């Protein structure tokens, strides 16, 4: 807490405007939680991408050069 | 090849060194066409192939004597396909075909580690040693050539810790192969050298075996025998 005669800091490692219920901001820690592991969608892309660069160097875009 | 011919069948053995049988098959072209023969591939005499046969099995060894025969072959316009170094290809036991590309890195003789071949690259020619060595060597020098694509595109950085150590072996063999010649010295100024074969086939033992897999490349450069890289490795610093 900054308490400054003129403005109150609060610093939070996680803050929701939540209810009076704590076991909400859990919660949204919650709902948040492996909607986040979700993002494999990250991840795959970056696969679909890997697979493209492989495989267009896959006619080894070059034979003995040429 | 009359002449040998001579030393051959009237008589020892015969080392026939013909420098670029490539120009009796062009001067061919040059009269296949004032005969008024009908021009075959690229405009060849029509009986290139033949003309070619009726000389070479006479330059051959027999039960009376030896022939052992070097002939320089002239690729025109750096194309093996051409009728001419390419139908002499089934003509030899053993060949060293130099390529352009090995020449301006610098690697001399340029010799492609991966066409050459012989016939005597048997185990029951070479012995064993020698044969898996021979391999091992072209092994890692293709395993590097299939990657250069990617080197050429993505650089080093996404290659494995495995296919890099290919790299850097590949590319200190592929140096190693370079060899002074002693009539090079006049030019760039070093001396020359002789590499026995055991020496050769321990030498690429070692870098395949991975003793050196701490010198640089440049080390290896233009040498002989492998301890000279070790010598020209320190004066490095």
């Amino acid at each position: 807490l900054e308490v400054r005669p003129d403005k109150v800091t609060i610093l939070a490692q996680a803050a929701e405007r939540a209810e009076d219920i704590d076991v909400l901001r859990a919660k949204a820690a919650k709902e948040r939680a492996e909607r986040r592991l979700q993002s494999q969608q990250d991840d795959i892309d970056f696969k679909r991408a890997e697979l493209a660069l492989k495989r267009a160097m896959n006619r080894l875009s070059v034979a003995e050069m040429k | 090849l009359t002449m040998a011919e001579y030393f051959r069948d009237e008589q020892q053995d015969v080392l026939l060194f013909i420098d670029n049988i490539f120009r009796f098959t062009q001067a061919g072209s040059e009269v296949s066409a004032l005969l008024g023969r009908m021009p075959s591939a690229v405009g060849y005499q029509p009986t290139l192939a033949t003309e070619m046969g009726q000389l070479q099995e006479r330059i051959t060894s027999t039960a009376k004597g030896s022939i052992t025969s070097i002939q320089a072959i002239y690729v025109p316009a750096d194309d093996y396909t051409d009728p001419a170094p390419a139908t002499t290809f089934s003509h030899l036991d053993a060949t060293t075909n130099l390529e352009r590309k090995l020449a301006e890195m610098g690697i001399y003789p340029a010799v492609d580690p991966l066409a050459s071949t012989s016939r005597a690259l048997a185990p029951e020619i070479v012995g064993e040693e020698h044969y898996q060595v021979a391999r091992k060597v072209q092994q890692t020098l293709q395993r590097y050539k299939e990657l250069q694509d990617i080197i050429a595109i993505l650089g080093m950085d996404e290659l494995s810790d495995e296919d890099k150590l290919v790299v850097h072996r590949a590319r200190r063999i592929q140096f190693f192969l370079s060899q002074n010649f002693h009539v090079a010295e006049q030019f760039t100024g070093q001396p020359g050298s002789y590499v026995p074969v055991k020496e050769t086939v321990r030498g690429f033992k070692e870098i395949l075996e991975g003793k050196y897999d701490h010198l640089p490349e440049d080390a290896f450069r233009l040498v002989g025998r492998i301890e000279e890289v070790v010598e020209k490795a320190k004066a490095m610093g």
